[PDB]
RNA sequence: UUCGGAUUGGGGUCUGCAACCCGACCCCAUGAAGCCGGAAUCGCUAGUAAUCGCGGAUCAGCCAUGCCGCGGUGAAUACG
RNA sequence: CGCGGGGUGGAGCAGCCCGGUAGCUCGUCGGGCUCAUAACCCGAAGGUCGUCGGUUCAAAUCCGGCCCCCGCAACCA
RNA sequence: GGUGGGGUUCCCGAGCGGCCAAAGGGAGCAGACUGUAAAUCUGCCCGAAGGUUCGAAUCCUUCCCCCACCACCA
RNA sequence: GCGCUGACUGGGGCCUGUAGAGCACUGAUAGGGCUAGGGGGCCCACCAGCCUACCAAACCCUGUCAAACUCCGAAGGGUCC
RNA sequence: GCGGUCGCCUCCUAAAAGGUAACGGAGGCGCCCAAAGGUCCCCUCAGGCGGGACGGAAAUCCGCCGGAGAGCGCAAGGGUAGAAGGGGGCCUGACUGCGAGGCCUGCAAGCCGAGCAGGGGCGAAAGCCGGGCCUAGUGAACCGGUGGUCCCGUGUGGAAGG
RNA sequence: AAUCCCCCGUGCCCAUAGCGGCGUGGAACCACCCGUUCCCAUUCCGAACACGGAAGUGAAACGCGCCAGCGCCGAUGGUACUGGGCGGGCGACCGCCUGGGAGAGUAGGUCGGUGCGGGGGA
């Protein structure tokens, strides 16, 4: 089996984003944690990071998520950053990712 | 499982030439069965009833003395 | 008469006879060979006039390898010429043969026996030839 | 007679601006049949797969291997 | 089958293409008029 | 419904005898049952969907799941069959419901097959899953014989995490599959 | 189909020197074609036709459903 | 060479347009009537569609080639 | 494009405001007669939607096709 | 009228699929081996069934061919600075 | 003369930009789709081998291997699974008013097109949407039909006719 | 802070990073995993997608290493061809000068490299 549905759908949803050419807010949700970077492509460079790992929190991951959401706005908005594009990667926009997103408002907007 | 248009699958009671199969777990509880094997009728714990092996044998025997 | 079964296009352009080259050329199958000195279109009916010259000399004996093949369609206009209307009418087939190529190439026969056969075989051909033996130079592969 | 005899018009396809040419927004850059030059930075691609400068700029070519060939317009014309 | 789409009144609109017997029905679909904005647009003649 | 005698019988009888025999180093490495997929090729019913829907009603009754419908991949003319017509039914089942179904299959169904000197042991497909076809559908307990319009069989596919054949055999052996030896 | 008993499996009885080819019969299993027969065609005018059984001859036994006889019950219809 | 038409059970012909299940007459075979044959009557069998590629899900059928066939043409010179 | 006729049980075909399984013909089936084949004879079996009345195969609107005709074509 | 922009030349980028060559694709194709299918010669007529000094799939060794083949690909040519 | 041909698309000829001829080699078009269209969300082929009742070279099912040889309505080419392919849901942007700037080009045509405005669709959003993977599916003007609208209406209002 | 090593993201080069075989990793990260109440789900199936988890395992997956059987990359020399200049042959075609110079093949090479950000080590 070459190149699984995971890595297709991943590319498929990424490639579209990378076109509009905004800052990318990438989201990696694992079985335990949820992490988010804000990346500038063509400089190939991460700007602002946030995670349930580095903020050492737990208790009900959809609620954890919204928190690393408000956490990213805060840090990021501080550098001038506004207007990004919301990655969502392999994930359906739903649940934990929907929540990091819909807690990633107050800065870093339109989602 | 999708909700609606789906069979119930409730704990049941199956009978046979033997006693009850307690396990069951199927729609339509309390079902009757022709012959269950694994209680050892039917070739399991083989009884081999009304066996023969007499095809060569019969003309080897009664024809022996006669 | 050699001829490809199942062609992809009947009627292909003539193209040139340039540049003696491109494989064949080293005697891979046998003890002796006929090598092309000049370029030509060599005709199926020419190849079989060579084949038979040789099997006749082996009295059906020996081994004969050929190694050129007539895949190039040869057209002609009926007699009745007049230029136009179309192209028309494949007669034979040819193999294109440039210099240094081995055609034919016998084996399993005495030297002076094969060398006599190849010489005969050569007269049936339109170009000049060379008879050859086999070599260190024909390597191993 | 011959049952042959046709051909269609030349479609005058190919590349219309080469690397480091100064283009303008809207200039078309490549005329092409399939997707054989994919649009890069600041390069649109029309329904006939045709690539055009999005901005005034200069043109650069990029060969990305299995990713294909890419035409970008590099802004600040 | 050449196709011509009326709407309600003032009758100016836009026209179309149907090469089929489907839909054989009243053949009606939503569109933008030049005066009012985006009404029902049925098919006539 | 998490009890299911055969399920238990796998853990407290079969898993152990398995490690004892092949000597598995890891907990996971010992063969698990995933996925009994049941399938009916029904193309006997082509232009009549009425015949199909009665047969899917049938499976659900024995499986406890409403089956899928499979549709003609390509048009193949020699026997009817244009593309996209309903061919037959297919239901995947796992995880409990595979268990509860396999349980019935071993104690009730197979005993009720005419003759049945046991299951052919060459159907292991060599990467270690097993497949079997059935002639009629009333060998299941849920079928009353007065509900049958016509007898249609099926294909049962059983998938093992056993990398090999000989292993996959053992698993099913020890589960009580009556092989013809 | 409790119609019909063809085929076939197995098991036996008897005659006979002997039943493989080729016997008759009994029992168990098996139960086929066949739902009244195209063009056509046969018999019969009364105790006849239909239907039912029984006997002889030949013969060890029998392929007899044949033949030659026996009685049992017993129609229809002849304008011409 | 040119152009148009064709090639299908034993014979002679449909079917090809318009893709999906090859028909008609005669002939042949088995029976009936007759002393017998023929006529007549009741049944039956028989063709892969010149050939090779191709198109399609499917080709006697649509396309291409080759092969025989019939017709027309070959004038100014 | 226009005008006039249509549309009925398998085919044709008449078809009326008081119901018209709906004349009739032939086809098919089963009987009678039979050298063959028939001829003769007896039985068997409302284009569409809507609408007007108590009743619609009948009257109207509409829609779909057929036949017919006339006319036009930048 | 403009007036250094011209042909040609130097350097630099980009573009291309020819000459050559190649056989990875599409086809063609010689010799061998190994092998489905098969002609069959036939062992039976029940699945069987051994041999190929004929066809011939695939597959492997060896060896080639192509305007409408290309895993490759010059010299040159075009265009902008 | 007879025969063939005559516009459009694809490939080769065509000499590695473009263009390029012959009664040079080969094929196709004169349509089609209310989903075969927009969008969002998923999904990934053909083929080979093993397995599996009726199932056979191939109906459907399961395993593994298979980077694209499948599919993309139709000819070929280019393209293409990191989708243009397959499925589903909501939908009609197969909108109106325009159109920087260019491809092409003797003319006239043919072509691509960002962007703004109106009112929308799908989407959480970024966004996409002015038919369809693309390249054929076509016809200047004149004369007339039909629908609409404001415009003109031969002294004036109408009307005729534009 | 830095340098290093390990992991998780996420880019770039676009096979010298690939297939295969072996080995190795669970503290932490990651996965599988525990469940299906809830959000949300599968033309049937929590397989997938989704949520709540944290008992177990690194078996699968992945990460890291090693091996050149395959795959991939590949000189140097030498030819083919050729821009420009000249000859030769009835021809098909050949040769010389000057500049450029493949393809295959031979030697070899390779079981990746690297950026930004995290988490962890020192
Ligand atoms: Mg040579
Ligand atoms: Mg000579
Ligand atoms: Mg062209
Ligand atoms: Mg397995
Ligand atoms: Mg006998
Ligand atoms: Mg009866
Ligand atoms: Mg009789
Ligand atoms: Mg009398
Ligand atoms: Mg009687
Ligand atoms: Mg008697
Ligand atoms: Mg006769
Ligand atoms: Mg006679
Ligand atoms: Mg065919
Ligand atoms: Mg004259
Ligand atoms: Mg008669
Ligand atoms: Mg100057
Ligand atoms: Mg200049
Ligand atoms: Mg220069
Ligand atoms: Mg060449
Ligand atoms: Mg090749
Ligand atoms: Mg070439
Ligand atoms: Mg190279
Ligand atoms: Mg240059
Ligand atoms: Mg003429
Ligand atoms: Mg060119
Ligand atoms: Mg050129
Ligand atoms: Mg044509
Ligand atoms: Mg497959
Ligand atoms: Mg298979
Ligand atoms: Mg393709
Ligand atoms: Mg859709
Ligand atoms: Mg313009
Ligand atoms: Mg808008
Ligand atoms: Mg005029
Ligand atoms: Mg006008
Ligand atoms: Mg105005
Ligand atoms: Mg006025
Ligand atoms: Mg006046
Ligand atoms: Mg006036
Ligand atoms: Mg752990
Ligand atoms: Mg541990
Ligand atoms: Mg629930
Ligand atoms: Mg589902
Ligand atoms: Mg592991
Ligand atoms: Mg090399
Ligand atoms: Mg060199
Ligand atoms: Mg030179
Ligand atoms: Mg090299
Ligand atoms: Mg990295």
């Amino acid at each position: 089996a070459r190149l699984t549905a995971y890595e297709r759908r991943k590319f498929r949803v990424r490639n579209r984003i990378k076109r509009t050419g905004r800052l990318r807010l990438s989201v990696f949700r694992s079985l335990k944690h949820i992490y988010a970077q804000i990346i500038d492509d063509e400089k190939g460079v991460t700007l602002v990071s946030a995670s349930s790992l580095a903020l050492k929190l737990k208790g009900n991951k959809t609620e954890v998520a919204r928190q690393v959401g408000r956490a990213l706005a805060e840090k990021a908005l501080a550098l001038g950053i506004k207007q990004v594009a919301f990655d969502r990667g392999p994930y359906k926009y739903h649940g934990r990712v929907k929540a990091l997103a819909e807690g990633a408002r107050e800065g870093g907007l339109e989602f | 499982m999708k909700e609606g248009i789906h069979p119930k699958l409730v704990p049941a009671r199956i009978i046979c030439g033997c006693g009850n199969v307690i396990e069951t777990y199927s729609t339509k509880p309390e079902i009757y069965v022709e012959v269950c094997s694994k209680c050892h009728p039917f070739y399991t714990g083989q009884q081999r009833f009304v066996d023969t092996e007499g095809r060569v044998e019969r003309f080897q025997r009664r024809y022996g003395d006669s | 008469m050699l001829m490809p079964r199942r062609m992809k296009y009947r009627k292909q352009q003539r193209g040139r006879l340039k540049g003696a080259t491109k494989g064949g050329d080293y005697v891979a199958f046998g003890d002796y060979g006929l090598v092309a000195l000049e370029p030509a279109w060599i005709t199926a009916q020419q190849i079989e006039a060579a084949r038979v010259a040789m099997v006749r000399h082996f009295r059906r004996g020996g081994k004969i390898f050929i190694r050129i093949f007539p895949d190039k369609p040869y057209t002609k206009k009926p007699l009745e010429v007049r230029m136009g209307k179309g192209k028309g009418n494949v007669e034979g087939y040819v193999a294109v043969v440039k210099p240094g190529r081995v055609m034919f190439e016998v084996a399993g026969v005495t030297e002076e026996q094969a060398m006599e056969a190849l010489r005969i075989a050569g007269h049936k051909l339109p170009i000049k030839t060379k008879i050859v033996r086999r070599d260190a130079y024909d390597e191993a592969q | 007679s011959t049952r042959n005899g046709r051909d269609s018009q030349a479609k005058r396809l190919g590349v219309k601006r080469y690397e480091g040419q100064v283009v303008r927004a809207g200039n078309i850059l490549v005329r092409q049949r399939g997707t054989r030059f994919k649009p890069g930075k600041n390069v649109g691609m029309g329904r006939d797969f045709t690539l055009f400068a999005l901005v005034d700029g200069v043109v650069e070519f990029q060969d990305r291997g299995r990713l294909g060939r890419y035409v970008h317009v590099r802004p600040l014309a | 089958l050449l196709l011509e789409c009326t709407e309600c009144k003032r009758r100016n609109y836009a026209t179309e293409k149907n090469k089929r017997n489907t839909p054989n029905k009243l053949e009606l679909r939503k569109y933008c008029p030049w005066c009012r904005k985006h009404t029902v647009h049925r098919e006539v003649k | 419904p998490l009890d299911v005698a055969l399920k238990r019988k796998y853990y407290e009888e079969v898993r152990p005898e398995l490690i004892r025999r092949f000597g598995y180093q890891n907990v996971w490495e010992v063969p698990r049952l995933e996925k009994v997929v049941i399938n009916q090729g029904l193309g006997e019913a082509k232009e009549d969907a009425r015949i199909l829907e009665k047969a899917a009603q049938e499976l659900a009754l024995i499986t406890g799941q409403k089956p899928a419908v499979t549709r003609a991949k390509k048009s193949i003319s020699n026997f009817k069959l244009r593309k996209g017509m309903p061919i037959g039914l297919r239901v995947t089942l796992r995880r409990d419901r595979m268990w509860i179904f396999l349980e019935k299959l071993l104690n009730v169904a197979l005993p009720r097959i005419r003759d049945f000197r046991g299951l052919n042991p060459n159907s292991f497909d060599g990467r270690g899953n097993y497949n079997l076809g059935l002639r009629e559908q009333l060998i299941f307990p849920e079928i009353t014989y007065d509900m049958v319009d016509a007898l249609r069989g099926m294909d049962i596919a059983v998938v093992t995490t056993a990398e090999t054949d000989e292993e996959a055999r053992a698993l099913l052996e020890l589960l009580g599959f009556p092989f013809r030896k």
